[PDB]
DNA sequence: CTGGAGAATCCCGGTGCCGAGGCCGCTCAATTGGTCGTAGACAGCTCTAGCACCGCTTAAACGCACGTACGCGCTGTCCCCCGCGTTTTAACCGCCAAGGGGATTACTCCCTAGTCTCCAGGCACGTGTCAGATATA
DNA sequence: TATATCTGACACGTGCCTGGAGACTAGGGAGTAATCCCCTTGGCGGTTAAAACGCGGGGGACAGCGCGTACGTGCGTTTAAGCGGTGCTAGAGCTGTCTACGACCAATTGAGCGGCCTCGGCACCGGGATTCTCCAG
């Protein structure tokens, strides 16, 4: 896999300002977002792959992406 | 006429805020989600439902980003976003 | 069932053996659970019940997530005691921005 | 398998009797539960704690949930617990 | 009864914390407007640390009544035990 | 001829000063009865350990000072020194208090 | 306490230098804070598995999870070799 | 103390029977201990290594909260561990924005 | 374009002290040595969802010309917050004086885990049905 | 759209079992009383740091206005994402062991705690050199 990151294409992200309700996007902002997304989803990735890795399973469940999120304050509903 | 700028904007804003679904495009995100996860094993096994449980965590997020960058923008007497103003916003949530 | 002793529906006997196996001490006194369920079961009744006017008022007759997020963000106390939750398949409120 | 679906339909025909639910919003109205289940087992462990108690009465769960609810839902939050738990042992 | 004892913290203390706090120049409705931000911040705080105290039935406030209550907003305080 | 110091070099100063010192600022026992004042909403006549509300006043003001900082940062943007009330709404408001 | 462990630790790390009963006080409410942070989120890190002992496994993993990077390797590096040290006597 | 019998010096004793008396989990690892000690003599011998540097760097051989302040603020892990930590006498960061100095 | 006075600060030095670091009894908590029951380590195996490739469908991404609308700098206004001098009290501290409720010890109890049994509530699981899609006249 | 036909997701029904309710014992957490005292509150009284007040007044917040680039948008171009469909298999989860390990009790004992020194790092201080600044050049 290579430079998937830009497959998260600029309409993509103004569609998600539109949701985000903006009416003017700097050039510059596309790349500065996928960077903080970068990081952030490289946080969520790194404890949820030591989640599944401590369990000595191979497949990463949602449980564990839940639990995740939860350490970082952000709790996610929506799995009964 | 060739559409105002504005009109079409807060129109498609209204509609996309007034909607639900999922907006950023399945294989792109989940090929990415398994090609930054190769820095620790590469090939992993995904649930769909994380991978939609991401998107949904990860939108509302981003999205959550643009409020509080817009009210920075519009505080600071502006309506454009700059890529400094996020982070600005960053390092007051602390990022 | 022990709600229905007290004229509740959350299940008493459920919350009451989860709460004390729920590894905070060994013991947990009788009347506790009884609260607790009536507290959340409160909380049911006025989120079903902002929910249900959010369906009635939008034309609706199943409450869906959306319903439950201007149920919640046009709840002032519910936007406060959620201030740290994200809404999965909810979407966000169209809080108009007054240059907007 | 456990899950609080049947309890919370029961209360949407208490509450508004023609009106349904999507099997989405059941579930995560279930996970909202969970974590007002986690937050209050929680402060009201930290509040047992704090004292050294190891027992949890009705009144570090009432004292929690002052602590937790800002003002009048936590005013009928209260009322609404006190006279069920009053009711049910006074039966 | 007393009364505005805020306004016992002055407008020149209010440029001390301000001065400390990396403010060079204070508009003069800041004052008043910020002993408010701070009232507003001690009842978030100071009604709840009363009610732990409230909760051990006691007339006197003990440390660890602030420290519980600052923990419990995630403004955690260090050098009490 | 009138010894004065120009607009910031003794208030910069000041700044560095209590940049180099680490104790409190404001007065004492006025800010000390302002706390029984509050208190009274609650219980009358109540005893007071003068060491906790030394606390108090320490997380208090550095509460305030962290929101100094940010409404600072957003006076920076703005092309101000000055800071104004909803420039401290903002700082709040981001923060979650509104 | 924890003053005398402190004052063990600054005899070997810098013997002549004090400290202040203030700063010691900081240093117990640190080791009060790491201790349920860690006895937490191990906990449930715990139940998550559903296991009721926390064992070497479960302190690793959870210290991987809560220690920032380059502190948490050599965390892992003098922890495993303390552990295997006095685990073999 | 079973850390001299491992070469340490942090309390396994007091702190292990603290997790059996702090209401965590049901029972106890006898690596968890040990493990876990290590790593707060660890962190510990760097907090006091800061300390004791900042120490030196102010003329000073006791260590105050001043000392806590720029050495845990200058150091970028303890400031993002100890992000919402504030400490009792800490003070503040020296730090002037260029846009509020004069300009010589 | 830059130095002169002088306040601020650095530094050198001298003084006092009280807090810090070291000593000294005094317990009781940490360690051992077992023991007991069980959580969990272990091996092998199903199936099923994840994977993986084929093939059709079209939603979605890309590029370009165009205009406007948004940031931004220049330029101009002015009043308000900084600087400093003056008066005033009320902050600060030390001292005097009273006494409550926090901390301790002990009493007395009543409340919850543990055993064991029992059964209908609660879980899984098809079945009807009506909300709503489709065709032709 | 009438009428008539056709679907799918949720309301409603069933069978099976297992988790909670009864009642009792047993031990111990918590309310309660009494009681000492120490820190808490509240006063007197002296000293003086500091807030308030006010008077310039330069400068920073702010507006107007005019310039120009760049980002949005329509419209036309291009396509791999998405669905369905087929096929495979690793590994989640299960099933069946089986025990060494961690809790526990009792016995041991030396580390760690509370009280008590006593002295020197640092605060305070005073005095001179340097540095930095504002206002002269």
């Amino acid at each position: 896999l290579r430079d998937n990151i830009q497959g998260i294409t600029k309409p993509a992200i103004r569609r998600l300002a539109r949701r985000g309700g903006v009416k003017r996007i700097s050039g510059l902002i596309y790349e500065e977002t996928r960077g903080v997304l970068k990081v952030f989803l490289e946080n969520v990735i790194r404890d949820a792959v030591t989640y599944t890795e401590h369990a000595k399973r191979k497949t990463v469940t949602a449980m564990d992406v839940v639990y995740a999120l939860k350490r970082q304050g952000r709790t996610l509903y929506g799995f009964g | 006429h060739r559409y105002r700028p504005g009109t079409v904007a807060l129109r498609e804003i209204r509609r996309y805020q007034k909607s639900t679904e999922l907006l950023i495009r399945k294989l792109p995100f989940q090929r990415l989600v398994r090609e930054i996860a190769q820095d620790f094993k590469t090939d992993l096994r995904f649930q769909s439902s994380a991978v939609m449980a991401l998107q949904e965590a990860s939108e509302a997020y981003l999205v959550a980003l643009f409020e509080d960058t817009n009210l920075c923008a519009i505080h600071a007497k502006r309506v454009t976003i700059m890529p400094k103003d996020i982070q600005l916003a960053r390092r007051i949530r602390g990022e | 069932t022990r709600s229905s002793r007290a004229g509740l529906q959350f299940p008493v006997g459920r919350v009451h053996r989860l709460l004390r196996k729920g590894n905070y001490a060994e013991r947990v006194g009788a009347g506790a659970p009884v609260y607790l369920a009536a507290v959340l079961e409160y909380l049911t009744a006025e989120i079903l019940e902002l929910a249900g006017n959010a369906a009635r008022d939008n034309k609706k007759t199943r409450i869906i997530p959306r319903h439950l997020q201007l149920a919640v963000r046009n709840d002032e106390e519910l936007n406060k005691l959620l201030g740290r939750v994200t809404i999965a398949q909810g979407g966000v409120l169209p809080n108009i921005q007054s240059v907007l | 398998k456990e899950s609080y679906a049947i309890y919370v339909y029961k209360v949407l025909k208490q509450v508004h009797p023609d009106t349904g639910i999507s099997s989405k919003a059941m579930s995560i109205m279930n996970s909202f539960v969970n974590d007002v289940f986690e937050r209050i087992a929680g402060e009201a462990s930290r509040l047992a704690h704090y004292n050294k108690r190891s027992t949890i009465t009705s009144r570090e769960i009432q004292t929690a949930v002052r602590l937790l609810l800002p003002g009048e839902l936590a005013k009928h939050a209260v009322s609404e617990g006190t006279k069920a738990v009053t009711k049910y042992t006074s039966a």
